[PDB]
């Protein structure tokens, strides 16, 4: 405990799983790929801009997805649409199969839309940052707490 | 005085915390990664007396990956090596410790694990944007020793 | 456990002596004087992990100078340059340490003092010639802070 | 305290004065005799067999004499009668010189000289051997303790 490594996240919740992940280079770009194949991953979502290449990772069969928006703020109401409608699909697709989501700073954004996810698949606000907090420490700002305590399931997953 | 000044020490690990006891990003020897490996900087980085020294690109609070004097082995002085190079034949570990943590945990790690050598992060909450991971500098097992010895 | 097996590690400073803490010669890395700083034993030097290494001629026990990282500084790799020529080069000290000697005192006098290294001799009566030092091996301040920290 | 050198060391009393020495090579010859004259000898007795040139030494201008005897013995009184005769006519030359001493140990035959001096000078045999071992621990084998008990001055300084 309380010493760690620039390294992937993993959050588990019935059969949705989430790897939240650092920003590659080109230079290690093939052995990025190879970390999220061990994942299991099918799907990755760059919520922050990134310049490398994602044939690699594309070629590599993994669905791959370029959906910015700005620093520090909520999701657009599009992205958050888009992004349950991702959800719903490719676990259709594949049960306990794994959805990469990676910006270049892994507290923010890409957290947000793990949160968003499992708002709507269940447990409470108070509890749902808890479980991302404890896995990467002091996970959102207080615009992003705004709006995942204002935010209100449907509950459509 | 004395022994009674160091038990007070031990007394305080639990206290104190990473923030009161590192070296700070300014005062840190480290090497861009762009570097290379000649004379001069060979020199430098002998004469610096570290065995462990952080690499980083291109903002100095950017740490990427760790060279360690084991590293320089076969090293030619102009051949002109470049230091990625050679911090891309190993995978050195990179450790990080956040500046909230107490001493006495930090030192029971180090008496464990595998790095004589931290680096040292807070949570950064003002800024509009994305909460990030700031660097701070360098703590080692040395730098817990010398609150117990001083 | 712990803060409280560490305050008796303080406490037996004044017991525990420099024999019970040393490494003795054999596991000691040295260098002998008429080596030459070829890319083989330079890269031994820089494995090593060690910023002072003895120096001596021609059997081990016989301690002459150290030798500093820092001395290696614009050195060229197969100049085939000798040893002792770089310990030619500079006066570094080279301090000796009674094997009596209780361990607060040594703690103190590295506190103080030039070099983190001693080196370790004990008085000779057994022998029918004359009395002599004979070499043990090294101590360090890493040495006596493992006493407290085990 | 408690940590030293490769180091000369001095013996003081009345206007006596001693110097026991390290060994040097050619090597460090020039810077030897350096030494020497900053604590100003004008004597070397080599007690031990050394090589090294003494010429470098005696050009210089000490006074330099080779008188071995066996390793961990008593001095021969041949040695000791010639050791006195030479610290008259050298304390006569000169009062408030120096008279080196030098082995390949400091400690053993070089400081029994010594001690044979500030015996015949005055001090007891309890006292001596104390001044001696207070500079340079654990001066003498059991030997020569023996002989420097069994030792009577004239008292022929
Ligand atoms: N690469 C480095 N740059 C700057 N300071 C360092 C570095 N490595 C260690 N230090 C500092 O040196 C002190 C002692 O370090 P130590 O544990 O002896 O490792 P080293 O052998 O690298 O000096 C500590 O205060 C530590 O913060
Ligand atoms: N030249 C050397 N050869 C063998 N062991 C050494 C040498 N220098 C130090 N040590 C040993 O390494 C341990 C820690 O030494 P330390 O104080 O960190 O100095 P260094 O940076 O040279 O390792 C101690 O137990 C010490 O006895």
């Amino acid at each position: 405990f309380a010493m760690n490594r620039p390294a992937p996240v993993e959050i588990s919740y019935e059969n949705m799983r989430f790897l939240i992940t650092h920003n590659p280079t080109n230079a290690t770009l093939n052995k990025f790929t190879e970390e999220l194949k061990k994942y299991g991953v099918t799907t990755l979502v760059r919520v922050c801009d990134a310049t490398y290449d994602k044939a690699p990772v594309e070629k590599e069969g993994i669905h791959v997805l370029d959906w910015p928006f700005d620093d520090g703020a909520p999701p657009p109401n599009q992205i958050v649409d888009d992004w349950l409608n991702l959800l719903k699909t490719k676990f259709r697709e594949e049960p306990g199969c794994c959805v990469a989501v990676h910006c270049v700073a892994g507290l923010g954004r890409a957290p947000v839309l793990v949160a968003l996810a499992l708002i709507e698949c269940g447990m409470k606000y108070e509890d749902a940052v808890q479980f991302i907090r404890q896995k990467r420490r002091g996970a959102f700002n207080s615009k992003q707490l705004l709006y995942l305590e204002k935010y209100r399931p449907k509950m459509r997953l | 005085q004395g022994p009674l000044n160091m038990i007070q020490g031990v007394l305080e690990l639990r206290c104190r915390t990473v923030e009161d006891v590192l070296t700070p990003l300014e005062d840190c020897f480290m090497l861009d990664a762009s570097t290379v490996l000649d004379f001069g900087v060979l020199a430098s980085i002998m004469q610096s007396g570290h065995t462990r020294i952080p690499v980083y690109e291109e903002e100095r609070s950017n740490i990427v990956d760790m060279l360690y004097l084991k590293d320089l082995a076969f090293v030619d002085p102009e051949d002109c090596t470049p230091l990625s190079t050679i911090t891309r034949f190993y995978n050195h570990p990179l450790h990080f410790v956040f500046n909230d943590t107490k001493l006495d945990a930090v030192l029971e790690e180090f008496k464990r694990g595998k790095s004589h050598l931290a680096i040292v992060q807070k949570v950064n909450n003002e800024g509009e944007g994305d909460p990030f991971y700031e660097v701070l500098g360098l703590v080692t097992l040395e730098d817990v020793i010398e609150e117990i010895i001083r």
